[PDB]
């Protein structure tokens, strides 16, 4: 998972 | 034992390779642009010596403008991953002003650290091997020269850090 500064929620990267 | 959390932390300045080398043991792609970092996370289960564990990954900002940010991360942080570019040798010296802030603001002299020589692949240098294993050398840490473009010590500098954490935690 990966969240950029400033993003609410987090978002996948390990599919 | 259970599986926890381990709160890596990646500093150097600007451009040195940070986020591609994150995001390659994360999800094994390359980027080949240059997206400015202020402050990233990741978090990812891994096996790691037979063991589960989480890691936390925090990319930081190399740009001397969020110089200010430092010190919440430093305090938080729980092991540090001290990446340089090896054809940049401004990057090799400030990688040392890291590692004396990380020592100040954490009040300790065996803070968990890998030095990171990256950017292995390219055909040139201005900071030798034998310079950056002498400066790990004097301070006890390991050194592990990367690449984030082709994965060369990806998986050996992160899985460093953990192990140096491991030692650190007894
Ligand atoms: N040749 C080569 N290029 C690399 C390597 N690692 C990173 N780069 C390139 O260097 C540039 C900057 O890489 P980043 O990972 O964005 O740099 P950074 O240290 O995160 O930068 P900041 O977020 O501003 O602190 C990009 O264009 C990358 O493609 C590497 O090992 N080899
Ligand atoms: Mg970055």
């Amino acid at each position: 998972f990966y969240r950029r500064y400033g993003w609410r929620y987090w978002v996948s990267v390990c599919g | 034992g259970p599986m926890t959390e381990y709160k890596l932390v990646v500093v150097g300045a600007g451009g040195v390779g940070k986020s591609a080398l994150t995001i390659q043991l994360i999800q094994n792609h390359f980027v080949d642009e240059y997206d400015p970092t202020i402050e990233d996370s990741y978090r990812k289960q891994v096996v790691i010596d037979g063991e589960t564990s989480l890691l936390d990954i925090l990319d930081t900002a190399g740009r001397e403008e969020y110089s200010a940010m430092r010190d919440q991360y430093m305090r938080t942080g729980e092991g540090f991953l001290l990446v340089f570019a090896i054809n940049n040798s401004k990057s090799f010296a400030d990688i040392n002003l890291y590692r004396e802030q990380i020592k100040r603001v954490k009040d300790s002299d065996d803070v968990p650290m890998v030095l990171v020589g990256n950017k292995s692949d390219l055909p040139t240098r201005t900071v030798d091997t034998k310079q950056a294993h002498e400066l790990a050398k004097s301070y006890g840490i390991p050194f592990i020269e990367t690449s984030a473009k082709t994965r060369q010590g990806v998986e050996d500098a992160f899985y460093t850090l953990v192990r140096e954490i491991r030692q650190y935690r007894m």
